RNA sequence: UGCCUGGCGGCAGUAGCGCGGUGGUCCCACCUGACCCCAUGCCGAACUCAGAAGUGAAACGCCGUAGCGCCGAUGGUAGUGUGGGGUCUCCCCAUGCGAGAGUAGGGAACUGCCAGGCAU
RNA sequence: CCGACUUACCAACCCGAUGCAAACUGCGAAUACCGGAGAAUGUUAUCACGGGAGACACACGGCGGGUGCUAACGUCCGUC
RNA sequence: CCUCCUAAAGAGUAACGGAGGAGCACGAAGGUUGGCUAAUCCUGGUCGGACAUCAGGAGGUUAGUGCAAUGGCAUAAGCCAGCUUGACUGCGAGCGUGACGGCGCGAGCAGGUGCGAAAGCAGGUCAUAGUGAUCCGGUGGUUCUGAAUGGAAGGGCCAUC
C-alpha cells in the first residue's frame, strides 16, 4: 500500500492544484497493470510458452491466464485457439505492490539506462512498455534460467487526457527521459 | 460412409435393444447410454454390442 | 452442358390468410426460419412450421422494436 | 474499348428495352449530345463517336461519357444447330431509351461543340440531337 | 455497462412469462434497498408492492440493504398478497442471479405461502 | 483471490548500497542484497552527463601551446 | 394538486444520435470494505456479500438547441386491369386503380399502472 | 546510416455528383389469389359415390417471357 | 436428391436454359441451466515483422453458423462453462403435400427420465440434401400357429441386418 498510501494524501491533493479538479473523484487514478509476453516459438515446443508462466507468475504473485491466438494467421503459421502467451491482471493491494517494486528495485537495473521515454502513451492517457530481459526483477534467480525473455508491463488508468496521465505518472517520481 | 451400426443392448435382460452408428477409429470405445426398456418399463443401462 | 439441374419445389407459403376460421393444429405458414413469428396461442415447429395451437381466426400484425411480423390467433 | 473488368455473371437473359431514360439532363459539361432513339449501342460505336468528336476538337477541353456498355451479348457458332447450352459472349452493349444524355462536352465554343457532335452522331446507330445545360 | 447487460440477461424469462400469461413476482435490488412487485398478466398493472422504501417496513430493519431487509420484504409482499387474492405465482430473478439477497426475499415468500 | 494455486507472496526485506533498506512483499522467499536503488541511481539522483563533444580546436591548443 | 426519482408496461426512430447547459434532502450511481455466502480458465474488473467516509467526475435522469438521422403532403411523372387503335422489339386513346424518387413542410416523442421524497 | 529537394506521371479509404442488374433491395403498385358478409341472376351451374369412355402427335393469333439474330409458318413454358 | 434464377408480387410451371451443391458428419457438434458478444481499422507497446499475444479507442454484425445456396438468427439459432441421455416407449385432436406407393408438421394424453429454486424446457442438431419399394434370405425376441396326439421343423407377429 506504500504507493497506495503515498497516492491518496501525497498525490492526489498536489494534482488536486494544479488542474483544479473541482470534484476530487475527477483527479485520474491507476486502474491495473497487465503483463502480456507473447510466445510464438510455442508452436515450434509447449514446454517454453508454459517455462514462461513460471517466470510471470514468479515475477507477479499470481498464476498467469494462457492467451489462444483469436483467429488463424498463415503468417506465423498458427492457427485459432493454440497456446501463444500469457498475461497477468493485477488490480489493487498487488497492484499497487508490484508498482512500489517496479520503481525501486527492477527499473533501475536496466543494463545501462536513460530512464524511460515519455512519448509511449496511447492519447487517452495509459502507459505502455517493453522490458529486454527478465533478469530485472530479484523475483527470478539469474544462474537458473533457460533463456533471456521480455514482457509488455501497461498501465491502464482514468486519465482523460494523455497528458493529464503522465503528470499521475510523474507524481510518483516516474523515471522519465 | 465410415460410421459403423451397433446395438445398444438392455442391462434387464429383456433382450430389447436400440439400434446407433459409430466412429470407432476416433472414438473407440464401447457406448454406454442409459435408456428406457419397455419391457420392464423402467430406465436401465444400456451397453454397446454388435449388430 | 455442365447446367441442367434443379430441385423439387416445396410448396412453402401462407395456408391461411388474415381472417380465415382454423382448427387447433392447422398450419399457417410453411418457411425457412422466422420470417413469421409465432404469437399468441400459436406454436413454432422444428422447421419453423406456425400452427395453431387453439379454435379461433387468424390474425397478422406488427409489433416489437425491430417491426417484427408476427401471426396470432384471436380465440373469436 | 469500354467493358466491365469483370461480373457477378457471364451471360445475361435477353430482356426488353421499354421505359424512357434517366438521365437526361447535361450535369457535367456545358453542351450533351442527347439520344432521341432506343436500341443498343456497342463499345465498338461508343469508341468510335469519342474518336470523332475527340479529333475534331484537338484535345480541348472536357469529354465526358455517361453511357457504359454492361451488357454481354451471347452469340452461337455458324453452322450449328439450335440448343446444346447459350451462345459464348461477343460484344457488350449499353441499352438506351429517349432521352438518355450520351455525351457531355465543355470548354469549347458552342459552334465548335455543334460540328464536333454532329461528326460523332454519323457512327451511331439511334437518332440524335444536340443539348445545353439549364438554370433549372 | 451493467443495467444493459443485466436487463438483456433478464428478457428470454421476461418474455416466456408473458406468453404464458402468468402473474409474476417481480424483484429490484440496489446497494443500499431491495424491492418486489407483483403485476398483472397483462404486464401493465400492479396488484400489491413491498420494499425498503416504505417506511412502515424499514423502521424495523438495522440495515435496507442485506439479507434480512430481504426476508422483511420476502414476508410483507406475500402476506398482502395472500391477503389480496394471489396464491400461484412464478419469479422474475431480472437479470440477478438467484442468490444471496434475492433468494433470501424469495425463500421467505415461500415461508408465507405464496406458491412458487 | 483462488486457493492454492498461486505462489507464496510474503515479507522480506531490501537492503541496497546506501543502508536503504524497504520491507516488500515479493516471492524471492528471502532477503536481497541489492546494489542500485532508486536513490544509489546516476539518473534518478541527477548524475549523468551526455559525452563531452567539440574538443578538437580545445585539443589541439592544449596539445601544442603554439604560436 | 404540483414538482422530482425508482420499478413494470403500452408504443417501436415525429420517439435515435450529436452539440450545449443542469441535478445529490430523498432516490440512483460511482463509491468503502472483503476473513465470511458466492466468485475469477489470472485479477472482488465482473459476479457476491457487509456497509455508508467521499463525489455527482463518469454514468445516468432532466432542460435547451435543427449538424445529422427519421417522418412527409399537394401536383406531375412511371406503371397497370378492361375495351379500342397505330407508323406494332415500342407506343397511343377511353375508363378504373395509381407509385417510387424528389419538393413544401414536420420534428428535440406521446401515454398507463404502482411506489418513494419534497412543496401546498 | 537515415535523409533532403522535387513530383512532366499512378491513386486506396472518405466526401460530392451520374448511371446500370434474371440470380441487387433501407421502397413498392395494377391485377391475381385466399377467407368473410350481402342482393340480383343462373334449367344445380357445385360437391360426393357408382356404370361407360375417349385422350396423353396439338396448330395459329394476342399478351408476359427463356432460347435464337427481339431471324423463321423456329423452338420451349405461362395465360386468354 | 438439395439451393438460387428463369416463374409473369398465393401454389405450381418447360428447354441438350443460366449458376452451384449432396450420396455425410457429430455421445457432443444432442438435452438443460448459468454466463457471454462479432468483423475490421487506428493509437501505444520485449523479441514481433502488413499480419501472433497485451492495453486503449473508433466501429456496430461489414462477424459467426461442421459442409452449397437461400431464408433465418441478439430472447441470439453465434461463443464458453456445470450437470446429463428427451438421439425416451406407447399413442395422437387437427393440418400440409402428393395420381398412387408415400413424405412432412403437430398440440395434447399414458408410462418412465434429465436439467432448473422455480415458472418451465427436452420425442436429436438454425431449417431446407446425406437416399432405395417388393421379393428372397439372416439374427434376436414372442400369452400366436403346430396336417392322428405330445413335441419339433417350418410359418406369423415385434425388433433388426
Ligand atoms: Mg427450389
Ligand atoms: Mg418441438
Ligand atoms: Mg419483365
Ligand atoms: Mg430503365
Ligand atoms: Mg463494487
Ligand atoms: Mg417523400
Ligand atoms: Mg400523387
Ligand atoms: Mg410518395
Ligand atoms: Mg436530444
Ligand atoms: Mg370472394
Ligand atoms: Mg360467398
Ligand atoms: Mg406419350
Ligand atoms: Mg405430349
Ligand atoms: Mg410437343
Ligand atoms: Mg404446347
Ligand atoms: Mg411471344
Ligand atoms: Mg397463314
Ligand atoms: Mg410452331
Ligand atoms: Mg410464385
Ligand atoms: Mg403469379
Ligand atoms: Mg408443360
Ligand atoms: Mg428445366
Ligand atoms: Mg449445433
Ligand atoms: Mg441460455
Ligand atoms: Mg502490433
Ligand atoms: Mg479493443
Ligand atoms: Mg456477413
Ligand atoms: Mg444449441
Ligand atoms: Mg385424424
Ligand atoms: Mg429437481
Ligand atoms: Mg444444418
Ligand atoms: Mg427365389
Ligand atoms: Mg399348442
Ligand atoms: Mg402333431
Amino acid at each position: 500500500a506504500k504507493l497506495h498510501d503515498y497516492y491518496k494524501d501525497e498525490v492526489v491533493k498536489k494534482l488536486m492544484t494544479e488542474f483544479n479538479y473541482n470534484s476530487v473523484m475527477q483527479v485520474p487514478r491507476v486502474e491495473k497493470i497487465t503483463l502480456n509476453m507473447g510466445v510464438g516459438e510455442a508452436i515450434a515446443d509447449k514446454k517454453l510458452l508454459d517455462n514462461a508462466a513460471a517466470d510471470l507468475a514468479a515475477i507477479s504473485g499470481q498464476k498467469p491466464l494462457i492467451t489462444k491466438a483469436r483467429k488463424s494467421v498463415a503468417g506465423f503459421k498458427i492457427r485459432q485457439g493454440y497456446p501463444i502467451g500469457c498475461k497477468v491482471t493485477l488490480r489493487g493491494e498487488r497492484m499497487w505492490e508490484f508498482f512500489e517494486r517496479l520503481i525501486t528495485i527492477a527499473v533501475p537495473r536496466i543494463r545501462d539506462f536513460r530512464g524511460l521515454s515519455a512519448k509511449s502513451f496511447d492519447g487517452r492517457g495509459n502507459y505502455s512498455m517493453g522490458v529486454r530481459e527478465q533478469i530485472i526483477f530479484p523475483e527470478i534467480d539469474y544462474d537458473k534460467v533457460d533463456r533471456v525473455r521480455g514482457l509488455d508491463i501497461t498501465i491502464t488508468t482514468t486519465a482523460k487526457s494523455d497528458e493529464e496521465g503522465r503528470a499521475l505518472l510523474a507524481a510518483f517520481d516516474f523515471p522519465f527521459r | 460412409g465410415i460410421r459403423e451400426k451397433i446395438k445398444l443392448v438392455s442391462s434387464a435382460g429383456t433382450g430389447h435393444f436400440y439400434t446407433t452408428t459409430k466412429n470407432k477409429r476416433t472414438k473407440p470405445e464401447k457406448l454406454e447410454l442409459k435408456k428406457f426398456d419397455p419391457v420392464v418399463r423402467q430406465h436401465v443401462i444400456y451397453k454397446e454390442a454388435k449388430i | 452442358t455442365r447446367n441442367g439441374r434443379d430441385s423439387e419445389a416445396k410448396r412453402l407459403g401462407v395456408k391461411r390468410f388474415g381472417g380465415e376460421s382454423v382448427l387447433a393444429g392447422s398450419i399457417i405458414v410453411r418457411q425457412r426460419g422466422t420470417k413469421f413469428h409465432a404469437g399468441a396461442n400459436v406454436g413454432c415447429g422444428r422447421d419453423h412450421t406456425l400452427f395453431a395451437k387453439a379454435d379461433g381466426k387468424v390474425k397478422f400484425e406488427v409489433k416489437g422494436p425491430k417491426n417484427r411480423k408476427f401471426i396470432s390467433i384471436e380465440a373469436e | 474499348m469500354l467493358q466491365p473488368k469483370r461480373t457477378k455473371f457471364r451471360k445475361m437473359h435477353k430482356g426488353r428495352n421499354r421505359g424512357l431514360a434517366q438521365g437526361t439532363d447535361v450535369s457535367f459539361g456545358s453542351f450533351g449530345l442527347k439520344a432521341v432513339g432506343r436500341g443498343r449501342l456497342t463499345a465498338r460505336q461508343i469508341e468510335a463517336a469519342r474518336r470523332a468528336m475527340t479529333r475534331a476538337v484537338k484535345r480541348q477541353g472536357k469529354i465526358w461519357i455517361r453511357v457504359f456498355p454492361d451488357k454481354p451479348i451471347t452469340e452461337k457458332p455458324l453452322a450449328v444447330r439450335m440448343g446444346k447450352g447459350k451462345g459464348n459472349v461477343e460484344y457488350w452493349v449499353a441499352l438506351i431509351q429517349p432521352g438518355k444524355v450520351l455525351y457531355e462536352m465543355d470548354g469549347v465554343p458552342e459552334e465548335l461543340a455543334r460540328e464536333a457532335f454532329k461528326l460523332a452522331a454519323a457512327k451511331l446507330p439511334i437518332k440524335t440531337t444536340f443539348v445545353t445545360k439549364t438554370v433549372m | 455497462d451493467k443495467k444493459s447487460a443485466r436487463i438483456r440477461r433478464a428478457t428470454r424469462a421476461r418474455r416466456k412469462l408473458q406468453e404464458l400469461g402468468a402473474t409474476r413476482l417481480v424483484v429490484h435490488r440496489t446497494p443500499r434497498h431491495i424491492y418486489a412487485q407483483v403485476i398483472a398478466p397483462n404486464g401493465s398493472e400492479v396488484l400489491v408492492a413491498a420494499s425498503t422504501v416504505e417506511k412502515a417496513i424499514a423502521e424495523q430493519l438495522k440495515y435496507t440493504g442485506n439479507k434480512d431487509a430481504a426476508a422483511a420484504v420476502g414476508k410483507a409482499v406475500a402476506e398482502r398478497a395472500l391477503e389480496k387474492g394471489i396464491k400461484d405465482v412464478s419469479f422474475d430473478r431480472s437479470g440477478f442471479q438467484y442468490h444471496g439477497r434475492v433468494q433470501a426475499l424469495a425463500d421467505a415468500a415461500r415461508e408465507a405461502g405464496l406458491q412458487f | 483471490m483462488k486457493k492454492d494455486i498461486h505462489p507464496k507472496y510474503e515479507e522480506i526485506t531490501a537492503s541496497c548500497s546506501c543502508g536503504n533498506v524497504m520491507k516488500i512483499r515479493s516471492t524471492v522467499g528471502h532477503d536481497l542484497n541489492l546494489d542500485v536503488c532508486s536513490k544509489c541511481h546516476p539518473f534518478f539522483t541527477g548524475k549523468q552527463r551526455d559525452v563531452a563533444t567539440g574538443g578538437r580546436v580545445d585539443r589541439f591548443n592544449k596539445r601544442f601551446n603554439i604560436p
